């Protein structure tokens, strides 16, 4: 996953 | 019943999440949707974890947040240990102790977006953009497409967030409040909001407008  | 989604994790922990999965009649699914109740999190000793959509939309709905500590744990102990005890503090951005998806279960009655109406406008990355839509609805927000289709009058508080990095263009997100009239901020107003699930004085976020 992206993350921020 | 129960319905799990999983964020952060080697596939080996994912392994470990469906031997917990199977033992409880738990479900567990990839994306995540309004039946998820909860969301397990890889996070450090103290449940301190990464900002991913996942985390996001899970705060925004209320669900459980939980460290990937709640499932070790129980099958260390053959069996199912309290959510209320393994819940995640904080973030590796918005503070270790912030307590945030704490909040939410907890004030699905008054939801930080409450009579706010909310433009995503623009490009976004890493996150598409009706995902962002859906999170500040579950905030209480609602949204609209377009920058002429705010809803004039008074009874709303009207918004535009923009992700000015995914931006190819040299002056024109800094004239937005000439094409309508409203407050203008980053992706940042929103992601921050959710995390602490408290609404962030847009101050620290506008952008400044082209009179
Ligand atoms: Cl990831
Ligand atoms: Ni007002």
């Amino acid at each position: 996953s992206p993350t921020f | 019943r129960m319905s799990m989604v999983v964020s952060g994790l080697t596939p080996e922990e994912f392994m470990l999440v469906y031997k917990f999965a199977r033992k409880h009649h738990i479900t567990l699914t990839n994306l995540i949707t309004e039946e998820t109740t909860h969301v397990v999190m890889k996070t450090d000793a103290e449940f301190v974890c990464e900002r991913t959509l996942k985390y996001f939309l899970g705060i925004a709905g209320g669900k459980w947040v939980v460290s990937y500590f709640w499932v070790t744990q129980s099958i260390k102990e053959r069996k199912m240990l309290n959510e209320h005890d393994f819940e995640v503090r904080g973030d590796v951005v918005n503070g270790r102790n912030h307590q945030g998806p704490k909040r939410a279960r907890e004030s699905q009655d008054r939801k930080i977006f409450r009579g706010l109406e909310i433009c995503c406008y623009g490009p976004f990355t890493n996150m598409p953009t009706d995902q962002l839509e859906w999170m500040v609805q579950l905030c209480g927000a609602s949204v609209v497409k377009e920058l002429s289709s705010f809803t004039l009058g008074t009874g709303v508080h009207p918004i535009v967030v923009v992700q000015p990095d995914a931006w190819t263009e040299d002056n024109g997100f800094h004239a937005i409040g000439q094409m309508c009239e409203a407050p203008v901020v980053t992706r940042e107003w929103v992601l921050d909001s959710v995390a602490l699930y408290q609404c962030q004085e847009l101050d620290t976020y506008l952008i400044p407008q082209i009179p």
